[PDB]
């Protein structure tokens, strides 16, 4: 199975993430029986 | 196929749901009937999971 | 094994008849249906006459209807068919047909209506 979670955070900070503190919430799940082993994100 | 062929001359529709053993997602499935609640009485229930 | 051979073909004119058949081995008639084909020059192979195995329900195409006649023999195992009434329309070489195991079509006798 495979799942995300999110957060949106609706704090300003350009240096780094924060040191505050958020759970984040699940969107979805799918069985995808894929022995994933890297990944790239793109623009 | 002309109209006046028989019945094993005229043909038959097919349509196959076949069901494969793969590690895949089920996403087609049959519809599942479920009853009116009831509350505030000690019963046995069948939720969603 | 199992062989088609076509015979009692013929030249006719209009209003004629002939009486075509079908010899056949390697099979028998009471287990399996059988199909009439037709080829006329120019144009698409197209069903005939057919009849069940049972032997009881006989079908004809839409424009042969009222004129041909299909029969067949269970001792001599030969599948007939009787043609009346011809029309020039009718120019085609004849074919029967048979699924046992595989399709097996014979060579065809050439059937000119004129």
């Amino acid at each position: 199975y495979f799942k995300i979670y999110s957060k949106h955070t609706p704090i300003n900070l350009v240096r780094d993430l924060p040191q505050g503190f958020s759970a984040l919430e699940p969107l979805v799940d799918l069985p995808i029986g894929i022995n994933i082993t890297r990944f790239q994100t793109l623009l | 196929f002309q109209p006046t062929n028989g019945v094993g001359y005229q043909p038959y529709r097919v349509v196959v749901l076949s069901f494969e053993l793969l590690h895949a997602p089920a996403t087609v499935c049959g519809p599942k009937k479920s009853t009116n609640l009831v509350k505030n009485k000690c019963v046995n229930f069948n939720f969603n999971g | 094994q199992v062989q088609l051979v076509e015979s009692g073909g013929g030249l006719v004119q209009a209003g004629g008849s002939l009486r075509l058949s079908c010899a056949a081995s390697g099979f028998p008639v009471k287990n399996f249906e059988m199909e009439w084909y037709r080829k006329a020059p120019g144009k698409e192979r197209e069903w005939v006459a057919a009849i069940q195995s049972g032997g009881v329900e006989t079908y004809y195409a839409d424009s042969v209807k009222g004129r041909f006649t299909i029969s067949r023999d269970n001792a001599k195992n030969t599948v007939y068919l009787q043609m009346n009434s011809l029309k020039p329309e009718d120019t085609a070489v004849y074919y029967c047909f048979v699924y046992v195991g595989r399709s097996y079509i014979g060579q065809g006798t050439q059937v000119t209506v004129s």
